[PDB]
């Protein structure tokens, strides 16, 4: 009776005190990769950026060509009245280009398993 | 039920209409009446019996389909703007659907069908908490976004419950729809001034609540339900009688009664908009509530109709408990009018 | 209204960084040791302007820095590199636990040839301070001038004149 | 348009539970289109509201429906264009229901209590 | 996408078994010749259906422990726990769990 | 004193299933509100970098704030090692 | 846009639905929880189209009490039938106007 | 009506849950923080009436950000543009928006 | 290469399903002093062979007054909620990587309901309606403790993604952290596939039959997976495929044991023993691993 109750609740403690180890180890290796990821993460700003713009200049040229005997039309005209940059929408980088990338650029990610 | 469970339930309604009433969120003022549909239901269906669940599973039905119409006016506000504060309502759309969920959530016109049922279904103290506690929470929704409302629908619904309510009232022998039509004229009253000024609303749903209130507690005093029954009174208490015939004259808008003070500002804020015609015809149809209210008052106190002989035993015993605040509710309901002015204290 | 003002396709060239994510994550440490500096300013200039536009010339300089980062550590650590880098790409999750004894000799290698010491756990995830000349935005969100408030009235109470002034009430 | 042609399949089954005919296949066309709604949203993004659906409304409440019945007789465009670092938003905002949402957790639970008073009350019957 | 082609594959096969194993034995030749509604199993039913309401709110418990506001998210955890104990003892204690 | 012991007597027996239930559910209750360990949780939650640390613009006038992440000005991590 | 209309089509259907009332007051029920359900969809697309963290919450609440709403409207129509056998809507007729 | 007791007692009931641009958690920024941030700002302090008047650039701005309905009509002008000329045979994709092209890291 | 690895998937369930009928029989046979099929092939091999052939060349009994539609619905989704409820489990990797992969199982499981309904409703038959719903009654309550208990060890995992179980049990066994929970899910997993003591119930049949016993194996799968914890090396998985398929073995022979073991309960006694044993028990012990992790700074890691 006691005795069974005394085992229990032994292995119990043995367990909690094994798991709370291993949590804080795993809690310091979480800590390293997310440092890791910080200290990588400019390099990546940088790249970001560049190729946002280079589509979007590839677009504008484009639109251009395309748009030359359209009478109304003006080309680059911004859609708001502020002149702070906006960050661009899916439709405005890849408007332009095949399905395929289309695609995956939309549900990659989500269709990834 | 158990007095603890009923104590509970009765406090989780007004702790739902208090949610209404003071939260900034939609998703809580969502909340709130979701809150109060789920502890009214019992309220209805105290005493157990085929008309009390009918009435209850009506309300139900009613309010459910309210309820679901007021959350797709707050996502179709949130769509058009990314706001969920309750303020002017951004989309023309959103606030049709918000202000028709309101109505039937009130019981105007043209969904006002449900309430006599539900009234006649239910007892009188139900049908008391359902005719006057059930209608601050809408109201007070209303009143905040009065300034976005379309006057046109606002006034088509008012003018048509204040129709509707006189007509309905005149063909009524049971106590409790002849209330549920009264109650329905008095929401149009107050819907119809909603658009001009939030004060007149407030100070016409306090005069309202008031006579309500006065009218059925004599009723429960009186335990009548029918014309014939209330006829019986006289042979009993004929004070009871002379007090139900000046509140239902008050009730009337007849001055210099309390109820009169709410049709005349109404009338008078209406005229300072030059809105002339529709207050001339809200008088001329309040005529009606005022005719069946006297022959109420032909049928109970003003003659005497025949009585029974086993009436002599009721003689002989006094009514065990008494309600407090009835004399108040008298008073407060046939002779506030002097203080008229006082409703500048934003009621 | 107005014409969205885009870069030429010139501005936008820059000697890439050719490396995959696993060379990447291997060097990531020393990597933010050694390039802090052009990093912190880019990522501040990132924050302030909140312009892509207006932050090219130091994404050049932070790709600079990693190129010369990287030519060091092929010139000094090249096959304890590899072995450490082949080490973190076989892995699903690129965990740095499995072969802590790559890491070592990696560590190892880089500190009898740079003199480079690993920074320790807390120490990049530090808020740091940037020393730039560069002037600070005025008005980064290209905000209009607000409405002028209402007047706010203030005075003195005084009794309503002749009181309520409703209908026939003389109070 | 994987979007669209999803969005077209929850209209139909809606159509086809909405003529009423015989509660069992109502629910049973209600079910096809809880599935397809949740498909959407699973397609959207929102991982755990999908589940969530799935779950609670499919598995608890429509199987409490079939239950009492059986008793009785253009896109892609408007997406986002970063990532979510080494999270998901969607969990991130769920979660923040204990820290956050203090006043929501106190008005549902109080009002999930009270549910299960008034059922019992109405089931009561007497 | 692979989620779609598995349980695509997953119902093909078992349609395609079932009937298969429906219309194999149906090419030969053979002879080829209420009220009561109880209340319990309603009653269990719908408590049910609270009890999986609460569960839905317990469960993004395993993020909530990520919050720095551990006191507060503890706090409200244990509400709810409490609350749905408070529950079971209330239909325990009207007699809502008998047969 | 005597009537809880012979109710805890009489509820350990014939009902101890609810007896451990409500054992666990008061410990679990009270136990969070005295262990010196929270605060350590608390802290730990606080370390975990999922943002990246946005540098302030220097004035001069920050000698708290490090200038290299190797400087000793900052918070440090040696508790947490040492847990 | 067309996914946002087909969203609310559904809604108006259902509602259209538990407006036309064939009988079988278990129909009712079932198109409150079809809008419910499309009401879900709509409010967690919105949401989440517009990274609007802190409202990731709100869907989960309405499904809680919209579920709950539910078991009332069930515990209703159970008593309904205990009383005439069936869940017809024409036997709620004891109440006029 | 409306009873402000989170005003009167600084409570914070259900405030903070509001607005797009109120304190997300982890700082995660909402698609729209700047043109609410924006538009919040210049009505702030002055009223429903001359909010609606006088801040309409900052609300239309917050709206085209919302819904995007300006960009995705002129996105499906320039498609349809170039759907009608490559029908008629005058204008060709380059290599870029064919999948022929060099990507970038 | 993905259907080629769906198809391994799916195929040696369906192989394992059918050999585990000759291993239930085989073991009962000797637990009970005598043998098992040992006839029809060197030691009955061949019978599952034989049942499955003769299940296939027998006539169905249509009722020839039911409807066909459900009829012909629930044996699909049976077996189809079975064979995929498989898909997310890491052996060591899993076909499809899931992050709420728990919740999916949960959900899944939650459907497989509608079966049991669906050919109780169309059986045609009073009788046969009143099992069906107590059936469903009881599988509704035991996965409510499912689902507390589920998320109750999943407190100590920091996610509902099915690997990690494998990093949180690197160097112990979830048993020892938690035994009484293992009690519970043991128990409420028995109640679950309404198996011996809680039983209280030709191709169609066998289509059935065939999900049951998946579901018995994937059950005791996901039971090892959760609670015993194999060391998985990242150059070598087959010692983890070795090892989680042994336990798994280890926890079906129990299931056969417990059946050969015990009476049955009531129907209201097992409803009494969830309502009245295992929720309270439950719900404390919820309480306990909710406040744990905080009370002695044992948070796992990912969010
Ligand atoms: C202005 C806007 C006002 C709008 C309308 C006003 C709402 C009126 C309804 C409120 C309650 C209903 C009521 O009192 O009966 C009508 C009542 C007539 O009394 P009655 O018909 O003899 O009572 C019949 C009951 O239904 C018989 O039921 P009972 O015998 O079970 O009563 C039990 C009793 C006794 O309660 C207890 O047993 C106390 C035990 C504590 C329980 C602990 C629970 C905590 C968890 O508790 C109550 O009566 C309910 C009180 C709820 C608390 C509210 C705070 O008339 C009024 O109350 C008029 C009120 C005047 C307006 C309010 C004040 C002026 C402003
Ligand atoms: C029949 C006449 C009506 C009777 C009404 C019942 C009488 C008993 C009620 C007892 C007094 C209740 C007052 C509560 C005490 C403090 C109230 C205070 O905290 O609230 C203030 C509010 O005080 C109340 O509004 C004043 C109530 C006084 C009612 C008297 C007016 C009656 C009309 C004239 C008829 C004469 C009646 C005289 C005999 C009683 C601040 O309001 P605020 O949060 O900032 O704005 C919300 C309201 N808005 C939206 C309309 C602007
Ligand atoms: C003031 C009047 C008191 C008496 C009247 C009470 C009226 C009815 C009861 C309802 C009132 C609810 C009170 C709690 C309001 C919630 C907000 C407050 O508690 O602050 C929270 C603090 O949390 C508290 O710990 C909540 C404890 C309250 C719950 C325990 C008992 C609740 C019972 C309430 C009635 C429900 C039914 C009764 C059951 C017995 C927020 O914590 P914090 O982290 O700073 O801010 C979050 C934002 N961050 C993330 C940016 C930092
Ligand atoms: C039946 C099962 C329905 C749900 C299956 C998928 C569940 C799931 O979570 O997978 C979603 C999967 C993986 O996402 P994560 O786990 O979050 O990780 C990816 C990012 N690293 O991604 C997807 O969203 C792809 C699947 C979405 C499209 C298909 C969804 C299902 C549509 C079914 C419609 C038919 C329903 C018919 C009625 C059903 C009634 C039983
Ligand atoms: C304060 C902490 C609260 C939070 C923890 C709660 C966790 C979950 C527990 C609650 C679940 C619901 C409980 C419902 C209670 C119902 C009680 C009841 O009515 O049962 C009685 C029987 O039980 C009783 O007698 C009433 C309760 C008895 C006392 C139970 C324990 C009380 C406190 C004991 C522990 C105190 C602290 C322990 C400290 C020990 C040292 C560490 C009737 O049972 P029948 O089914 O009708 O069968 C009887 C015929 N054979
Ligand atoms: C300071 C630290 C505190 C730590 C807190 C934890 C402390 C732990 C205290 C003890 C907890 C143990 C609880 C384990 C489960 C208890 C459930 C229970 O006891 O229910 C029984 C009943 O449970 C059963 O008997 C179910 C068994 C059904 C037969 C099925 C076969 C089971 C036997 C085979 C062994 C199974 C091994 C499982 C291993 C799982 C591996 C994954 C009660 O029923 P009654 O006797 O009728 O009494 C109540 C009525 N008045």
């Amino acid at each position: 009776g006691y005795s069974m109750f005394a085992v229990g609740i032994g292995t119990l403690l043995f367990g909690y005190w094994s798991m709370m180890k291993w949590n804080r180890e795993r809690r310091r290796l979480q800590i390293e990769d997310f440092e890791a990821r910080i200290a990588l993460m400019p390099l990546f700003q940088a790249e970001k950026d560049r190729r946002v713009l280079q589509m979007l200049r590839e677009n504008l040229e484009e639109e251009a060509i395309i748009m030359k005997d359209v009478p109304d039309w003006k080309v680059g005209e911004s859609v708001f009245h502020t002149t702070r940059w906006v960050t661009p929408m899916m439709g405005e980088l890849y408007g332009l280009r095949t399905n395929e990338e289309i695609l995956s650029a939309t549900y990659g990610f989500i269709w990834y398993t | 039920m158990n007095p603890i469970i009923y104590t509970t339930l009765i406090m989780t309604v007004m702790s739902g209409t208090m949610l209404v009433m003071i939260s900034s969120h939609w998703l809580l003022i969502w909340i709130g009446f979701e809150m109060n549909l789920l502890a009214m239901i019992p309220v209805l269906m105290k005493n157990f019996n085929p008309r009390a669940t009918e009435a209850a599973t009506k309300y139900f039905l009613t309010q459910a389909t309210a309820s679901m119409m007021l959350m797709m006016a707050i996502i179709i506000n949130l769509l058009y703007s990314g706001q969920w504060t309750i303020t002017k309502m951004f989309n023309p759309v959103a606030m049709t659907m918000m202000t028709m969920a309101l109505a039937m959530k009130l019981g105007l016109s043209p969904f006002h069908f449900w309430v006599p049922e539900v009234t006649q279904g239910i007892s009188l103290q139900a049908g008391l908490l359902l005719l006057t506690w059930q209608k601050l929470a809408p109201l007070s929704v209303l009143c905040q976004i009065s300034q976005s409302i379309n006057p046109n629908l606002m006034l088509t619904m008012a003018m048509l419950s204040i129709l509707i309510g006189g007509w309905g009232g005149l063909n009524q022998t049971q106590l409790r729809k002849i209330m549920a039509y009264s109650s329905i004229a008095h929401m149009g009253w107050m819907t119809a001034v909603l658009p001009y000024n939030t004060t007149m609303t407030i100070l016409n749903l306090l005069i309202y609540i008031t006579m309500t209130l006065a009218m059925f507690m004599l009723l429960i005093h009186s335990s009548a339900t029918t014309t014939l029954s209330l006829s019986h009174t006289w042979n009993k208490m004929p004070v009871i009688t002379s007090l139900m015939m000046v509140t239902l004259l008050s009730m009337g808008g007849l001055p210099p009664l309390s109820g009169f003070m709410p049709k005349w500002m109404i009338i008078q804020e209406m005229t300072k908009n030059e809105s002339i015609i529709m207050p001339t015809l809200m008088a001329m149809t309040a005529l009606l509530n005022l005719y069946f209210y006297m022959r109420l008052a032909y049928s109970s106190s003003l003659t005497m109709f025949p009585s029974t002989n086993n009436m002599k035993m009721k003689w002989q015993f006094e009514h065990t408990k008494q309600m407090k605040l009835l004399p108040t509710m008298i008073v407060l309901s046939t002779l506030v009018l002097p203080m008229t002015p006082a409703l500048s204290s934003l009621n | 209204p107005g014409i969205v003002e885009l870069p030429t396709l010139e501005d936008l060239k820059v000697q890439e960084v050719k490396v995959s994510s696993s060379v990447l994550k291997a060097a990531a440490h020393h990597y933010g040791a050694q390039c802090d500096k052009p990093n912190k300013e880019f990522m501040l200039c990132r924050w302030e302007e909140k312009d892509p536009r207006r932050c090219l010339e130091e994404g050049k300089l932070v790709n600079q820095c990693a190129l010369d980062f990287f030519r060091q550590i092929k010139r000094h650590c090249a096959e304890p590199f590899t072995e450490y880098w082949t080490c973190i790409d076989y892995s699903g999750l690129q965990l740095f636990r499995h072969c802590r004894k790559q890491q070592a000799k990696f560590d190892e290698c880089v500190l009898d040839k740079l003199g480079w010491v690993r920074p320790d756990l807390g120490e990049l995830s530090k808020v740091t301070k940037v020393k730039t000349d560069r002037p600070l935005p005025e008005n980064p969100y290209h905000s209009r001038a607000r409405p002028e408030p209402n007047p706010e009235a203030e005075g003195d109470l005084k009794p309503a004149k002749h009181g309520s002034r409703l209908f026939f009430w003389t109070m | 348009y994987i979007a669209f042609i999803l969005s077209t399949i929850f209209v139909i089954g809606f159509v086809g539970f909405s003529s009423k005919p015989s509660p069992i296949y109502g629910g049973l066309g209600l079910i096809v289109s809880g599935g397809v709604g949740c498909g959407i949203v699973l397609n959207f993004g929102g991982s755990f509201l999908g589940l969530m659906v799935f779950l609670i409304y499919l598995g608890g409440m429509l199987v409490v429906f079939g239950y009492t019945t059986a008793m009785a007789t253009g896109d892609w465009v408007i997406y986002d264009t970063g990532d979510s670092g080494f999270f998901s938003e969607e969990a991130m905002g769920i979660a923040a229901l204990y820290s956050y949402g203090t006043w929501l957790v106190i008005v549902t639970g109080w009002s999930l209590l009270i549910g299960v008073v008034v059922i019992m009350e109405i089931t009561r019957g007497n | 996408m692979n989620i779609m082609l598995t349980l695509l594959t997953n119902v093909t096969l078992a349609s395609l078994l079932v009937l298969i194993a429906f219309w194999l034995p149906q090419l030969n030749a053979y002879s080829e010749k209420r009220l009561p509604f109880s209340m319990k199993f309603f009653l269990v039913a719908i408590t049910f259906l609270l009890f999986d309401l609460e569960i839905a709110l317990l469960l993004p418990l395993p993020w909530a422990s990520q919050t720095n506001n551990l006191k507060t998210m503890l706090t409200m955890a244990l509400f709810l726990l409490i609350l749905l104990a408070a529950s079971l003892a209330y239909e325990w204690t009207q007699k809502g769990l008998e047969w | 004193a005597g009537r809880i012991a012979s109710f805890l007597k009489n509820a350990w027996a014939k009902e101890p299933v609810l007896v451990a239930s409500f054992a666990i559910g008061g410990l679990a209750i009270i136990l969070p509100s005295l262990s010196p360990y929270t605060n350590y949780a608390i802290r730990i939650n606080r370390a975990t970098p999922y943002n990246y640390p946005v540098p302030l613009r220097d004035d001069g006038n920050m000698p708290d704030v490090p200038s290299h992440p190797q400087d000793p000005q900052g918070p440090s991590l040696e508790w947490l090692k040492n847990l | 846009p067309l996914v946002y209309m087909n969203i609310i089509m559904a809604f108006a259907i259902a509602l259209a639905g538990l407006l036309m009332y064939r009988s079988h007051l278990m129909s009712s029920l079932l198109c409150l929880e079809g809008m419910m359900l499309s009401l879900f969809i709509m409010s967690t697309l919105i949401i989440l189209n517009t990274h609007f963290t802190l409202a990731n919450m709100m869907p989960i609440i309405l499904l809680v009490f919209a579920a709950c709403e539910a078991a009332l409207g069930l515990s209703l129509l159970v008593m309904v039938s205990n009383t005439y056998g069936t869940d017809y809507v024409q036997n709620l007729n004891l109440l006029q106007c | 009506p409306f009873f402000d007791v989170q005003k009167r007692l600084g409570l914070d009931l259900d405030r903070w849950m509001t607005i797009q641009s109120a304190e997300q958690p982890h700082k995660i920024p909402g698609r729209c923080h700047a043109f609410e941030k924006e538009w919040i700002e210049c009505a702030h302090g002055i009223g429903g009436i001359r909010a609606e008047k006088e801040c309409k650039i900052e609300f239309d701005d917050f709206v085209e950000c919302l819904l995007r309905q300006k960009t995705m009509k002129r996105l499906s002008a320039i498609k349809r543009q170039r759907d009608k000329l490559i029908k008629e045979g005058k204008y060709t994709p380059p290599p870029h928006h064919l999948g022929k092209e060099d990507p970038r890291p | 290469m993905f259907m080629i690895n769906i198809l391994s998937l799916i195929i040696p369930i369906l192989l394992a399903v059918a050999f585990l009928t000759l291993v239930e029989r085989k073991v009962l046979g000797y637990m009970q002093l005598r043998k098992g099929p040992n006839v029809v092939g060197p030691y009955g091999l061949l019978q599952p062979i034989a049942d499955a052939l003769k299940l296939f060349t027998k006539e169905p009994l249509r009722p020839a007054t039911s409807s066909i539609s459900m009829f012909i619905i629930a044996p699909i989704l049976a077996l189809s909620l079975a064979l995929t409820m498989w898909v997310p489990l890491p052996m060591p990797y899993p076909l499809i990587n899931m992050n709420l992969g728990v919740l999916f199982m949960l959900a899944m499981s939650s459907l497989a309901v509608y079966s049991i309904l669906w050919s109780g409703w169309a059986s045609n038959s009073k009788y046969a309606l009143i099992g069906a719903l107590r059936a469903v009654a009881q599988t509704i309550s035991y996965e409510v403790t499912l689902a507390i208990i589920l998320l109750s060890v999943l407190l100590m995992n920091g996610s509902y993604t099915l690997s990690t179980l494998i990093t949180t049990q690197e160097h112990i066994w979830m048993i020892f952290t938690s035994w009484p929970l293992a009690m519970m899910w043991f128990i409420s997993t028995l109640a679950e596939t309404n198996r011996a003591p809680f039983d209280l119930t030709a191709g169609p049949f066998a289509m059935f039959f065939m999900a049951e016993y998946a579901n018995i194996i994937m059950m005791n799968a996901f039971t090892a997976i959760l609670f015993l914890g194999a060391s998985h090396d990242p150059h070598t998985p087959e010692l983890y495929t070795i090892n989680f398929v042994l336990k798994t073995l280890a926890l079906t022979i129990t299931f056969l044991w417990i059946r050969a073991s015990y009476p049955r309960f009531r129907y209201d006694q097992l409803m009494h023993l969830l309502w009245k044993s295992f929720l309270p028990l439950t719900l404390a012990l919820c309480m306990w691993h909710i406040s744990l992790p905080i009370m002695t700074a044992s948070i796992p890691p990912q969010s």
